RNA sequence: GGUACGGCGGCCAUAGCGGCGGGGCCACACCCGGUCUCGUUUCGACCCCGGAAGUUAAGCCCGCCAGCGUUCCCGGGUGUACUGCCCUCCGAGAGGGGGCGGGAAACCGGGAACGCCGCCGGCCA
RNA sequence: GGUGCCCUAAGGUCGGCUCAGGCGGGUCAGGAAUCCGCCGUAGAGUGCAAGGGCAAAAGCCGGCCUGACUGGACCCGUAACAGAGGCGGGUCCAGCCGCGAAAGCGUGGCCUAGCGAACCCCUGUGCCUCCCCGGUGGGGGCCAGGGAUGACAGAAAAGCUACCCUGGGGAUAACAGAGUCGUCUCGGGCGAGAGCCCAUAUCGACCCCGAGGCUUGCUACCUCGCUGUCGGCUCUUCCCAUCCUGGCCCUGCAGCAGGGGCCAAGGGUGGGGGUGUUCACCCAUUAAAGGGGAACGUGAGCUGGGCUUAGACCGUCGUGAGACAGGU
RNA sequence: CGGAGUAGGGGGGCGGUGUAAGCCGUCACCCGAGAGGGGAACAACCCAGACCGGGGUUAAGGCCCCAAAGUGCCGGCUAAGUGUUACUCCAAAGGGUGUCCCUGGCCUUAGACAGCGGCCCGUCGAGGUCAGGGGCCCCGAAAAUGGACGGGGCUUAAGCCGGCCGCCGAGACCCCGGCGCACGGACCGAUUGGUCC
């Protein structure tokens, strides 16, 4: 039986947490700041459902190109295409 | 230290990874030799192509014989003491001593071709192409014994 | 029933979970400990599998009955603590085909149960004293006969160290 | 703490001193914070700015600094803090209340009113302020007949002369 | 430069739980009582309000304990189990073996560990 | 394993509170529930499946509300990489608003299911337009919301052919062959026992290991006008896992006969009744009246009883035309 | 910017299913669309990717004759023509004082059989007896036209194990000479270019 892709298909592990986190993250993540051109890792936090990208791109590294609202604009290169996302800083982590 | 690599097996029935790594090492054909430096970035590639080549540490006398017999310039011209004494203040023996002890690179000799094209070994390979030198075959790492083989193939 | 060479090997995924398997059968084996259970014997004679194996509960029960009858007729309930260590958790299935539809929708219905064992694994044990090692070896042989693959027996002391050669030499 | 699956809460939450949800909502703004805590016998207030290694305090005020725990003392605390802040070079702020419930007519909001009157811009709607007959003392005085307003106004004029 | 004092935080169990002994200028608490703001689909029990008769017994502070639990180090288990690449290697088959590279988990013994760091105060001389 | 819904709250916001179960007290047929204290990392609950999330909460108790709104941009998924109408979703700018002390949140439901083109019609709202010009009634147009296609990227839609035709197909059955051996035919290992006692003269459970390719199935590699047939008659040849004939061994072999096993395929293995039969059944003889293979040997050798065209009758099924691996 | 073809795939390795053969996917090495040298012949197993004429050295593998090259060397095993099979394309559970080895106990100068003599001695008076494990072979082992290690045949092998030494053998690799192609350049044409490097 062929099954279409959806937001939460095969996410049992990818969007779980070690039972010792089990709650709100420390607040230095919600209050991050990045600059245009900075490289960021995409690391989804499963307790915040706002500003969350397709989990297919969990584990990738992109670059910041701008800002809209409280969300940052992140560009990735999927194969030979550029894709643009508006992601909340709680799902991001800087490279070095 | 400088390592010598000789290609032994064909690329048919082999992975594109191996084929491309050999192309990057400039080992396009069988019974062809290349000299490189013992750096980690090269050792990784050698480990990737371990099953299609032999390799080992080379000596200065062997390198001098190699340059005198199988060395070529652009145009497939032989190398001569005339040319070496002109372009550098040395003979082939001194150039080889340096090259293997640092202080000098082969490509410092202008218009030197970076690939040596050998005939197959005299008396034959004394071990299978399907096995490694350690367990009685022909493939993989030798030590100083790559010079015996270069002599047989020179 | 169907020959055991069909179920001997272990090349299929494990199929041991009953909250998802519809119509799974109950076991035909209920007794795994026989004899005297609180008697602190000297020698431990244990069977061991020679390669990975899949034993049917039918074979297990036959082994049990035969070996226990032998040990009772020869040694006496007061001795010979006899144990089977492995439980049948695998579920075996057969395709309901043989009008029929052949290989259309082939996924077997459950028929039976089996225990999985890996190489050099203990299957059963007899705890006995010196004067009955002959009968313990006899039981080893009788059980060996009724198995799909081959097995080897070893002997152990208190502290569980191998004394098999020393005990085999001196009879 | 009973095994590998037991989540141990934050230290301040174990202690019973910080609400992190409200902390987040307050930090979402980049204006600074006006903290006001209250004890059985005293008040304390200060002005705080955020840093990821630890909050930094710029100003403070204590009812000891005054008498050198009720609505008049809180109003005078607000007077002091509002007069002190306008020096340091900050004219903006938002209130923080912690684990104190908001009740119409409490000394916390008395502090808010005092600081406002001192002239520090703090957004608010005048429906929670306590009555001025409570700020005065009429409450305690008229209790005493079954810190007179005199000395209240004395301290008032003192503080206003000092920070005119 | 002191104090066995306090507010706001960061790393979020090496910080927890449990236990043992010590302390009260200021302070933190327990505590008295409810007119008044606030409030109990009964109860000033809990929150709110006015104080201080009183106490260091609890909380808080100083120090200690490896008892439960967590984290880290060394040694073994052991280069064991598993694994990437090549093989005119074995074996009836199932499945194993060799060379070049990677490499656990349980369990066992011995160690560290009964929090670290930043900002601002008050009492004091 | 579930969905083709439900909800003016199960939607928004603010405040306060903490669950299941167990134990100890008091009611009591278990006590289903009410009262008290303690332990208790969630062992509960969430509008509904499964998985994920959640504790001064996203859960429970209450208060006030309708952001389940108007005008608009950009981006992601269905449909990776690599194309898409329609459908979901996310980040925001303005407008008008709600809750809240404030910061802040609010474009339905904690997240992932609950749904649909073109043409045409209905409704709302403000404007443009109808043949020389101007008026009236009535038409046409732009924007928004509804009316359906589950074969769910959307025809308006019942059957028989044995009188059947055309084009093709070994991409696909019947059919022999290849493969496989579950089943089939023929065996073995070990030893519970039965046999007056005595496993093994004979029989031999349960459980394990095999051979053959002569039964049937499975698969679909070969052939779609190669021959598409069963049985019988006639003629030749091969295998042995031997029924008789030759020679031997054990016996629960006195003799006569019987059981069981070994070597041996040179010769033999027949005649009749009913049935289209193969097989099976019966009769009288006989040394015994074995069983298989060769394109289920053998139609450019015969026969044509069966089977499988076109005619006709019975029964049953069907409105009927008709059909029946049913009979004649 | 323009012109297509492809919408039946197969071998080999991995995964789900199935008694199995097969079915469905996956990787992207090969066949399809790939000559030549070997495996007896083999679409895809090994060597190896091909312009033409020549000269040499090796690879896969092989060296008793068929058939180019050893009736090759050292140490050991097998007696069953077992075997003479990398794969494609080879029968087991259970047994064997058959032979060659390793290990661990127990008796011994009077032991372990038989024997003069009812645990005993006078003699046969020198080593023996139990347990485990390994290699090769044997039993288990029956099919249809006459026949298959490729065949002949082979027994201190022309078989097997552990190693070694020489030789033969491709279009692969080295070398000499010729053709073309791609790119760049110089000179030169009365049209899509030509001569040479």
């Amino acid at each position: 039986v062929k099954k279409a892709h959806s937001f939460r298909r095969k996410t049992r592990g990818k969007l779980s947490k070690h039972p010792r986190r089990r709650g709100l993250p420390p607040l230095t993540r919600f209050l991050q700041e990045f600059e245009v051109g900075q490289k960021v890792h995409i690391v989804i936090e499963p307790s915040y459902h706002k500003g969350m990208p397709d989990p297919r791109f969990h584990g990738r590294t992109g670059t910041v190109v701008g800002k809209r609202g409280d969300a940052y604009i992140v560009q990735i290169t999927d194969g030979g295409k550029v894709k643009t996302f508006f992601i909340h800083p709680v799902h991001l982590r800087p490279q070095k | 230290a400088k390592l010598a690599l000789i290609r032994l097996r064909s690329g048919i029935r082999a992975r594109g990874e191996v084929r491309d790594t050999l192309a990057m090492l400039r080992l396009h054909r069988i019974n062809h030799l290349v000299i490189v430096d013992d750096t980690p970035s090269y050792r990784g590639m050698i480990q990737k192509v371990k099953d299609y080549i032999t390799w080992g540490e080379i000596d200065k006398e062997t390198l001098a014989k190699l340059l005198r017999k199988r060395g070529r310039l652009i145009g497939n011209k032989p190398i001569t003491d005339e040319y070496v004494k002109e372009k550098l203040g040395m003979t082939i023996e001194e150039f080889a001593e340096k090259v293997v002890n640092g202080e000098m690179k082969l490509r410092d000799l202008p218009n030197i071709k970076p690939v040596f094209r050998l005939h197959p070994p005299r008396g034959g390979l004394k071990g299978s192409k399907k096995r490694s030198f350690k367990e009685g075959g022909a493939l993989g790492y030798r030590g100083e014994k790559i010079n015996e083989l270069i002599e047989r193939m020179l | 029933l169907r020959p055991a060479k069909i179920d001997r090997d272990v090349d299929k995924p494990a199929y041991t979970r009953r909250e998802y398997i519809r119509g799974a059968p109950g076991p035909k084996i209920t007794i795994f400990d026989m004899g005297n259970l609180s008697a602190e014997f000297e020698y431990e004679v244990s069977l061991h599998a020679e390669q990975a194996m899949q034993i049917r509960q039918n074979a297990l029960e036959a082994i049990r009955i035969q070996v226990n009858r032998y040990l009772q007729k020869n040694v006496g309930r007061s001795n010979y603590h006899f144990k089977i260590r492995v439980y049948p958790f695998q579920v075996l299935r057969e395709n309901p085909m043989a009008y029929g539809n052949g290989m259309r929708r082939p996924f077997g219905k459950p028929i039976g149960l089996a225990a999985r064992v890996r190489k050099d694994q203990k299957i059963l044990t007899v705890w006995v004293n010196g004067q009955h090692l002959k009968f313990a070896l006899g039981a080893m042989h009788r059980a060996k006969m009724k198995l799909p693959y081959s097995a080897y027996y070893r002997i152990y002391d208190k502290e569980g160290n191998d004394v098999t050669t020393k005990v085999l030499s001196t009879m | 703490a009973h095994g590998p699956r037991y989540r141990v809460p934050f230290r301040r939450r174990r202690e019973g001193k910080t609400n992190y949800h409200k902390r987040l909502k307050l930090l979402k703004s980049k204006k600074p914070r006006l903290v006001v805590r209250k004890t059985l016998n005293h008040h304390i207030a200060q002005i705080v700015v955020y840093d990821p290694k630890g909050d930094k305090t710029l100003v403070s005020a204590h009812t000891m600094e005054l008498m050198r725990g009720n609505t008049p003392s809180a109003y005078l605390l607000g007077l002091l803090i509002g007069y002190k802040a306008k020096q340091a070079g900050i004219e903006e702020a938002i209130l923080d209340i912690g684990l104190h419930p908001p009740t119409r007519g409490s000394s916390i909001f008395a502090v808010l009113k005092g600081a406002v009157d001192a002239g520090l811009n703090v957004p608010h709607s005048e429906e929670i302020y306590p009555e001025d007959y409570r700020i005065n003392g009429e409450h305690i005085a008229n209790y005493a007949k079954a810190k007179l307003p005199e000395h209240f106004e004395e301290v008032k004029a003192k503080i206003i002369e000092k920070f005119e």
